[PDB]
RNA sequence: CGCAAGACGGACCAGAGCGAAAGCAUUUGCCAAGAAUGUUUUCAUUAAUCAAGAACGAAAGUCGGAGGUUCGAAGACGAUCAGAUACCGUCGUAGUUCCGACCAUAAACGAUGCCGACCGGCGAUGCGGCGGCGUUAUUCCCAUGACCCGCCGGGCAGCUUCCGGGAAACCAAAGUCUUUGGGUUCCGGGGGGAGUAUGGUUGCAAAGCUGAAACUUAAAGGAAUUGACGGAAGAGCGAUUUUUGUACACACCGCCCGU
């Protein structure tokens, strides 16, 4: 079940991070980003809207996406980290980096590390108002 | 209940004979069943490949975007569609107390290719520059930007898609351009950034075939 | 009280007395 | 009382100066008055990086840096601590911090 | 992987530039305007400030058309709370965008009218001009661009000083004031009542300009000092001689606002 590739090659896949402040999501893609191999939200691990963003379920989605495509038969993963971009926060989420280490840790290989980031030229105006959030 | 994953075939992928390395990885479909057509479906993908991984002794930071074209047998042929640099090249790039200066342009190939260059420089500080700032006029800067755009425009439109993505490799555009403004301004970090396509001829097989041998 | 408060409390009791204080009256 | 000779703003000769947001709070502040924080960092942190360059494919393969640029408004650069009050006599140097050691 | 609409031009972007002020940042073209510098050109007092009278004038707001992405007064909900009719979150109407008519108000601030003269240093910076060893590019040559060292003239600012001012904070102008007179416009007269009533005038409206009195009160207010608090980290006229803010000084168990 899977490609019919020799032991010294080295089938790659591309890893979708999107590491919010409210959530993490860890995506695995072909080459082409179009077919989905296995995709494992930090929200399906832990049972509480404060953890979807902790670095424990983003560890545990890590673990489980990485089992399930060396199922299918991919060993290396190109390395897409995305914040939420827009108008918004530039910086990825605290999920990221913990994402990240556990899928080196699960023996998958690394390809190329990419910022995807989506930055506008400029944009439409954000919210919140002219004196911003007063929490 | 039913594996989605039963019914996947893989394809192998190939880059054009313009690079040394041909074999760019793997891909997925599902299988016909006379419904859709696997062709169907596989046809239009691109993927994003590193120069490295197409050429050995080239940069890295430099990508290029492949479209499939057409599918001959569990072999993926794709072509020419787009080329990048990487985020943090561009970001590292840009800095402080300097000028930049960028140029973009309408280019049509002699086989009928048409695409849209873009081309970004930046002003170089002297040796012995004791000024913190290095910054050019604005009739320095359009006469840069003008010697961008004849240069970017006189080494297309002459040549067709082959010999394009063959002075892309290496980047000569970005060199004959920094050649060429050093009397107006000095310039570093000249490049060509960004290549985009905007209108492609009829699909042609005997085209695909000489491009790929 | 705020001045800025204070002014368009008077703005609206003069408002109310030109609608009660009417030019046909 | 005037606390500061430039207002605590970087206006000089013109007029009107457009606003940006703040990144923490969306407020909005005048360009030259905000807070500005160039931020170059590494993508994976150092215990990350040791674990990835062992799991890498490649040969001395460098890591990718990260590029941001942050803008506060002061009430947000005084919480967050990057900035903080000074005496009267240390409000007028303005040398950045000596962080290259 | 494409398509469509609308709004905004990130990083470069600075105590940098332009504009009478509001204000002004993607490329290219067209149109008219302008400061500064250069000048052994021309006129020869043609000038400065300004009742009356005019042009422009952020945002919000009003009336007609066109579009309506985002945000979003009002409003409907969910939370928080002793209570929230607020702060927080989900939606969301006018509006936010363009064209044509109104409106003329901002902490429209340098809280500092304009023209002219004189009165200390220093290092940068933007524009124009002048001079000069030396590095670079235009394959050679001048010459022109990029650096380097200076000089002059306008411009945005900075540091320093027992120039002198000022209650001081501070100011090379806020100096050249009892040793009081260069020209000229506007404008203040203890704190409230009050920018309120009324009259006039402008506007579709909202409102804009001009603008009192009766009455009430012994202080209100500026700068700085020592304390006390905080859900913050020889020198000065003189009091006086961890940082910081204060409207507290019976010192937060304070003071104080409106029903
Ligand atoms: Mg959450
Ligand atoms: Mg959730
Ligand atoms: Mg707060
Ligand atoms: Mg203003
Ligand atoms: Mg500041
Ligand atoms: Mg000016
Ligand atoms: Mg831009
Ligand atoms: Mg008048
Ligand atoms: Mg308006
Ligand atoms: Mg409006
Ligand atoms: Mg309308
Ligand atoms: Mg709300
Ligand atoms: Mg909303
Ligand atoms: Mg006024
Ligand atoms: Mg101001
Ligand atoms: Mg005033
Ligand atoms: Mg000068
Ligand atoms: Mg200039
Ligand atoms: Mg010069
Ligand atoms: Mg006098
Ligand atoms: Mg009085
Ligand atoms: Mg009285
Ligand atoms: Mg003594
Ligand atoms: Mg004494
Ligand atoms: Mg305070
Ligand atoms: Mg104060
Ligand atoms: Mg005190
Ligand atoms: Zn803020």
């Amino acid at each position: 079940l899977g490609p019919q590739v020799a032991e010294g090659e080295n089938v790659f896949g591309v890893c979708h991070i999107f590491a919010s402040f409210n959530d993490t999501f860890v995506h695995v893609t072909d080459l082409s980003g179009k077919e989905t191999i296995c995709r494992v939200t930090g929200g399906m691990k832990v049972k509480a809207d404060r953890d979807e963003s902790s670095p424990y379920a983003a560890m545990l989605a890590a673990q489980d996406v990485a089992q399930r495509c060396k199922e299918l038969g991919i060993t290396a993963l190109h390395i897409k980290l995305r914040a939420t971009g827009g108008n918004r926060t530039k910086t990825p989420g605290p999920g990221a980096q913990s994402a990240l280490r556990a899928l080196a840790r699960s023996g998958m290989k690394i390809g190329r590390i990419e910022d995807v980031t989506p930055i506008p030229s400029d944009s439409t105006r954000r919210k919140g108002g002219r004196r911003g959030r007063r929490l | 209940v039913v594996d989605p994953f039963s019914k996947k075939d893989w394809y192998d992928v190939k880059a054009p004979a313009m690079f040394n390395i041909r074999n760019i990885g793997k891909t997925l479909v599902t299988r016909t069943q006379g419904t859709k057509i696997a062709s169907d479906g596989l046809k239009g993908r691109v993927f994003e490949v590193s120069l490295a991984d197409l050429q050995n002794d080239e940069v890295a930071f430099r990508k290029f975007k492949l479209i499939t074209e057409d599918v001959q047998g569990k072999n993926c042929l794709t072509n020419f569609h787009g080329m990048d640099l990487t985020r943090d090249k561009m970001c590292s790039m840009v800095k402080k107390w300097q000028t930049m200066i960028e140029a973009h342009v309408d280019v049509k190939t002699t086989d009928g290719y048409l695409l849209r260059l873009f081309c970004v420089g930046f002003t170089k500080k002297r040796n012995n520059q004791i000024r913190k700032t290095s910054y050019a006029q604005h009739q320095q800067v359009r006469q840069i930007r003008k010697k961008m755009m004849e240069i970017m425009t006189r080494e297309v439109q002459t040549n067709d898609l082959k010999e394009v993505v063959n002075k892309l490799i290496p980047d000569s555009i970005g060199k004959d351009i920094e050649k060429a403004c050093q009397s107006i301004y000095p310039l570093h970090d000249v490049f060509v950034r960004k290549v985009k396509m905007l209108k492609k001829p009829k699909f042609e097989l005997g085209k695909l075939m000489e491009l790929h041998g | 009280m705020r001045a800025k408060w204070r002014k368009k409390r008077m703005r609206r009791l003069k408002r109310k007395r030109r609608k009660m204080r009417q030019r046909s009256k | 009382t005037k606390k500061r000779r430039n207002n605590g703003r970087a206006k000089k000769g013109r007029g009107h100066v457009q606003p940006i947001r703040c990144t923490n709070c969306a407020r909005c502040v005048p360009k030259d008055k905000a807070i500005k924080k160039f931020v170059i960092r590494n993508i994976v942190e150092a215990a990350a990086v040791r674990d990835i360059s062992e799991a890498s494919v490649f040969d001395a393969y460098v890591l990718p840096k990260l590029y941001v640029k942050l803008h506060y408004c002061v009430s947000c650069a005084i919480h967050s601590k990057v900035v903080r009050n000074r005496s009267r006599e240390a409000r007028k140097d303005r040398t950045p911090p000596p962080r290259f050691r």
